[PDB]
């Protein structure tokens, strides 16, 4: 068989600049590598097909490069919506194998994370149960600290931090901090508090609300 | 134009068989090679094997013999794939796509069917209600938000208002934990259209047929 | 008086080159490539002269010798050893009859090849013809294409619809009628066989110089042009890849066994013929030794000519070349080779050297085939024959002409097929055993060995007597067995041949080798007395 080897599983680019992704083969290949692009949550598409050769519908600025074993592809203006899986396909023996895959992560200025509390609402009380809620919103890099307070005392029991992948409008992340507590105990505490430490600046955000309607 | 219509997730318990369809439309369908690839994941694509239409000529990959079973139907032009014997590692995403005899690529997939071979009992979503506070200050825009707790396996969709709008709708990857999955999901409209207007999250769940439809309300 | 002894040859070098010419022919220049790089690559190359030391050589050898010492043809040389196996010397005879209703017909194709290759533009190359369909898609022609299941090129468009014509018929039950032009180009061959045998061993003897030499020039043109082409090395790798997983198969040695049977070719009466007409004090070892080793030789470099061409054609398709080398039949040849051909500078030339060589490839055997063949038939009724040569050898060609009309037909694909997998194999195997065995078990191999000791001056080694004593005849086993064990599905053509296609096979297979039973039957029916003094006057040669 044939083993596709993508050294960089990870690589960073910025919107508008020149991102190329190497591919390696085991034997010589000649001209048969396939590019496919696969979107978050879609089904892949075909972009490159015969190391050079563009398929129809895919616009200019997706390229392709190599004759041999080792092939690039190359995109020149990076749109947002070019945010995606990347893999590469051998076509001439069987079977066709294909590459590890390359996240193409977008990397941009910093942005400061809207976080926003919630209170348990009334129909997971009449379940029985409580969940305080902390969103953090639009931010970037990935790396955030979310800090706990149910009353001043740094909680860290029952927090679930949920990140969410890369956007494709304006490459910002967004992850939920969920605190999942019982109705008892949420009946006998009024004002709680969520603040998240990021790196736009140094003092955390401190949301806080009150159990007494609000 | 090319259409692949898969069908939708499958929950299966291990040891059993799943058949997953492929029905295909747009273009010739004696003309093209009809393939599976299998995706696991957070891992790489994997060819199973194809299948010649006009005979079910098959031709799997040796990963997956005895794995994968492809058979055609000319009368309906519908692929299919079988598994048998199934385990953990059969838990995935699986793909069936056109591709020519030479070059051998790929061009148009299906949607993909996400398979899921566990013996837990699939769990109706409890759809709790995520309502700003009435204490907060009503700025240009309110982010809302409606939780989604304990239901198998991850097949669940989290729409809202029949899509419109939904220019600013953040939805968060369902956490697994004690057999049942745990995820929400938020949207920053504008002041402007709250609370005058109705805006209501439906919470679906395909595994467990079970729509649950609840309204925001401060 | 009158005739008593028989004729002897012209010189050394005539009998060492139509030897040559018999064993070497189309299979050592298509098949030893092909079942070699499917077949663990190089490491094929450890087997197939392991089955060769041990198989080939000992019946090639044992067979030469029989042939050049008792000076007999394929049927009365039994009347002198196992008078009950005489029915040996007519069975192979039927044999021959079936292979010469197709071997021929093959050549013919050749030939029609060849006739055609005189035009400065090849009929192959485009698709503006009368023949080619709406599918047909030809390079020169734009880029970017992307094959499709119904798609077919004009070489397979060529092939299939045009020389062979196999699109008319609908399989074994539907096949009819005859082309008239293959009928014509089969008649052609069988003319230029007929000058080359009516005249006895001479004309076959001087037509040899030819056909044995014409196609190791003609393979050296193909190689040393094909080692040029651009992208050969992947056709040599894959060629030369050692695979020595496969060789842990118990299939590649059985296919490597009866690989070096057939194209050593002992037990058909070919080499007892030629070996008839010789010189006593002649010596039979080395010319033996000789022959076979330049056949291995002939097929290792037929591999790279082959090889060379097929990787130049997998670097300018997209590689792997067992995709290119998918098809193991004259489709590799007619078709493969062929575009691979229509896609060089002077493409004439290297067509009609290409089609020449396969015609000069299939003439020596043709040759031989029939020489053994007519001995026989003359040294078993004499003077009841060989009143004339020409009349026999005449109505043997005319006989091979009308028995060649059922794969003349539209359908006659199938019906090669058929003949050559299920038919004509499995017998020369089990004809090859019997005589084996009756050679080494009943004549006895010591006796064997005394007079080799009488012709050649000096006994036979003890690694030949212990090679016919036991390992030829487990040999042939081998191969019986493992055939009658687990017979291949057949397939041809986007055909699948029907399920009692074996049935037909054996049908034919069947009714070759009712001789030696019935023949037995016959003879040990005819002898008076007891069964023991009946089977004793039967198994001891003639007293006088
Ligand atoms: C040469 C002679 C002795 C061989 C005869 C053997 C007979 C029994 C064999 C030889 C050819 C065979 C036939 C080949 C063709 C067909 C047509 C198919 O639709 C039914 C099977 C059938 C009818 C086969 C039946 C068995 C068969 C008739
Ligand atoms: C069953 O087919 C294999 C034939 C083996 C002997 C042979 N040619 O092989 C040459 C050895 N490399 C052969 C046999 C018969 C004829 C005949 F002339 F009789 F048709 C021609 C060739
Ligand atoms: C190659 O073939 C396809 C037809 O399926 C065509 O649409 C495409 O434009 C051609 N060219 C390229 C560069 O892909
Ligand atoms: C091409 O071949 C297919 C089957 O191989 C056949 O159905 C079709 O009619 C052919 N096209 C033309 C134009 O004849
Ligand atoms: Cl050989
Ligand atoms: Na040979
Ligand atoms: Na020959």
């Amino acid at each position: 068989d044939i083993v596709m080897t993508q050294s960089h599983k990870f690589m960073s680019t910025s919107v508008g600049d020149r991102v190329s992704i190497t591919c390696k083969a085991s034997q010589d290949v000649s001209t048969a590598v396939a590019w496919y692009q696969q979107k978050p949550g879609q089904s892949p598409k075909l972009l490159i097909y015969s190391a050079s050769y563009r398929y129809t519908g895919v616009p200019d600025r997706f390229t392709g490069s190599g004759s041999g074993t080792d092939f690039t592809f190359t995109i020149s203006s990076v749109q947002a919506e070019d945010l995606a899986v990347y893999y590469c396909q051998q076509h001439y023996s069987i079977p066709r194998t294909f590459g590890g895959g390359t996240k193409l992560e977008i990397k941009r200025a910093d942005a400061a994370p809207t976080v926003s509390i919630f209170p348990p609402s009334s129909e997971q009380l009449t379940s029985g149960g409580a969940s305080v809620v902390c969103f953090l919103n639009n931010f970037y890099p990935k790396d955030i600290n979310v800090k706990w307070k149910i009353d001043g005392s740094e909680r860290q029991n029952g927090v679930l931090n949920s990140w969410t992948d890369q956007d494709s409008k304006d490459s910002t992340y967004s992850m939920s901090s969920t605190l999942t507590l019982t109705k008892d105990e949420y009946e006998r505490h009024n004002s709680y508090t969520c603040e998240a430490t990021h790196k736009t600046s140094t003092s955390p955000i401190v949301k806080s609300f009150n159990r007494n309607e609000c | 134009e090319v259409q692949l219509q898969q069908s939708g997730p499958e929950l299966v318990k291990p040891g059993a068989s799943v058949k997953i369809s492929c029905k295909a439309s747009g273009y010739t369908f004696t003309d093209y090679y009809m393939n599976w690839v299998k995706q696991s994941h957070g891992k790489s694509l994997e060819w199973i094997g194809n299948i010649n239409p006009n005979n079910g000529g098959t031709s799997y990959n040796q990963k997956f013999k005895g794995k994968a079973t492809l058979t055609v139907d000319k009368s309906s032009t519908t692929a299919y794939m079988e598994l048998r014997s199934l385990t953990s590692e059969d838990s995935a995403v699986y793909y069936c796509t056109r591709s020519p005899v030479r070059p051998y690529y790929f061009d148009y997939w299906g949607q993909g069917t996400t398979l899921t071979v566990s013996s837990a009992k699939t769990t109706p979503p409890s759809v709790y209600p995520l309502a700003p506070g009435c204490g907060d200050t009503t700025g240009s825009s309110v982010t809302l938000g409606c939780l989604v707790k304990g239901y198998f396996p991850e097949s669940v969709t989290v729409t809202w208002n029949s899509g419109s709008l939904s220019s600013s709708v953040h939805t968060f990857p369902a956490l697994l934990q004690s057999g049942l999955y745990t995820m929400s999901s938020s949207v920053t409209v504008p002041s402007s259209t709250w609370p005058s207007q109705t805006v209501t999250c439906s919470v679906a769940h395909p595994a467990s047929s079970t729509t649950v439809d609840k309204k925001l309300e401060p | 008086g009158s005739q008593g002894e028989r004729e002897t040859w012209g010189k050394k070098v005539d009998f060492l080159l139509s030897v040559i010419g018999y064993a070497v022919d189309l299979g050592n220049v298509w098949r030893f490539p092909y079942i070699c790089a499917q077949n663990g690559g190089g490491a094929f190359l450890l087997p197939y002269t392991i089955m060769a030391i041990f198989g080939g050589i000992p019946l090639f050898y044992m067979e030469l010798a029989l042939g050049q010492y008792h000076r007999n043809g394929c049927i009365s040389i039994w009347r002198k050893i196992c008078p009950i196996f005489k029915g040996i010397g007519y069975a192979i005879c039927i044999i021959a009859f079936y292979i010469a209703s197709y071997y021929n017909t093959i050549m013919a194709w050749a030939l029609y090849y060849l006739i055609s290759s005189f035009t400065d533009q090849l009929p192959w190359t485009s698709c503006k013809n009368s023949w080619n369909t709406g599918n047909c898609t030809n390079y020169f022609s734009e880029d970017n294409i992307t094959w499709t299941l119904h798609s077919t090129s004009p070489a397979e468009e060529f092939y299939t619809r045009h020389v062979l014509q196999i699109h008319r018929s609908k399989g074994l039950q539907d096949l009819g009628g005859i082309s008239w032009q293959l009928a014509l180009c089969i008649m052609l061959i069988f003319t230029v066989i007929y000058f080359s045998i009516w005249k006895g061993v001479k004309t076959s003897g001087k037509v040899v110089w030819v056909t044995a030499t014409f196609p190791y020039i003609a393979l050296s043109v193909l190689l040393v042009r094909g080692a040029t082409l651009p992208g050969a090395w992947r056709g040599v790798l894959f060629y030369l890849k050692p695979n020595w997983q496969k060789l842990l198969e118990t299939g590649v040695w059985i296919d490597a066994a009866a690989q070096i049977f057939f194209s050593l070719g002992p037990g058909f009466g070919v080499l007892l013929a030629f070996a008839s007409y010789n010189k006593f004090n002649n010596n039979c070892y080395q010319d033996a030794l000789v022959t076979s080793v330049v056949n291995c030789m002939t097929s290792f470099v037929s591999g790279f000519v082959i090889f060379t061409v097929l990787g130049y054609m997998a670097e300018m398709r997209n590689e792997d070349v067992s995709e290119v080398a998918k098809d193991a039949g004259p489709s590799l040849l007619f078709i493969t080779y062929a575009e691979a051909i229509a896609n060089m500078p002077a493409s004439t030339f290297f067509a009609i050297i290409f089609f020449l060589m396969l015609i000069t490839l299939g003439l020596d055997s043709s040759f031989a085939g029939l020489e053994g063949v007519i001995t026989a038939v003359l040294d078993e009724f004499p003077h009841v024959w060989a009143k004339r040569r020409e009349r026999f050898v005449l109505a043997v060609v005319i006989t091979c002409f009308f028995g060649s009309l059922v794969t003349l037909t539209f359908g006659g694909a199938y019906v090669v097929k058929l003949l050559e997998e299920y038919a004509t194999g499995p017998a020369v195997l089990t004809v090859a055993l019997i005589e084996a065995v009756a050679v080494s078990w009943f004549y006895g191999i010591t006796q064997f060995c005394r007079d080799v000791k009488e012709m050649l001056g000096f006994s036979p080694g003890w690694f030949w007597r212990i090679c016919w004593v036991a390992i030829s005849p487990l040999f042939l086993l081998f191969i019986i067995a493992s055939f009658l064990m687990s017979p291949p599905q057949l397939r041809l053509f986007q055909y699948n041949y029907p399920y009692w296609s074996i049935i037909l096979g054996y049908a034919i297979g069947t009714s070759s080798f009712i001789c030696i039973p019935t023949y037995i039957a016959y003879r040990l029916i005819i002898t008076p007395g007891t069964f023991k003094e009946r089977i004793i006057k039967s198994i001891t040669p003639e007293t006088p």
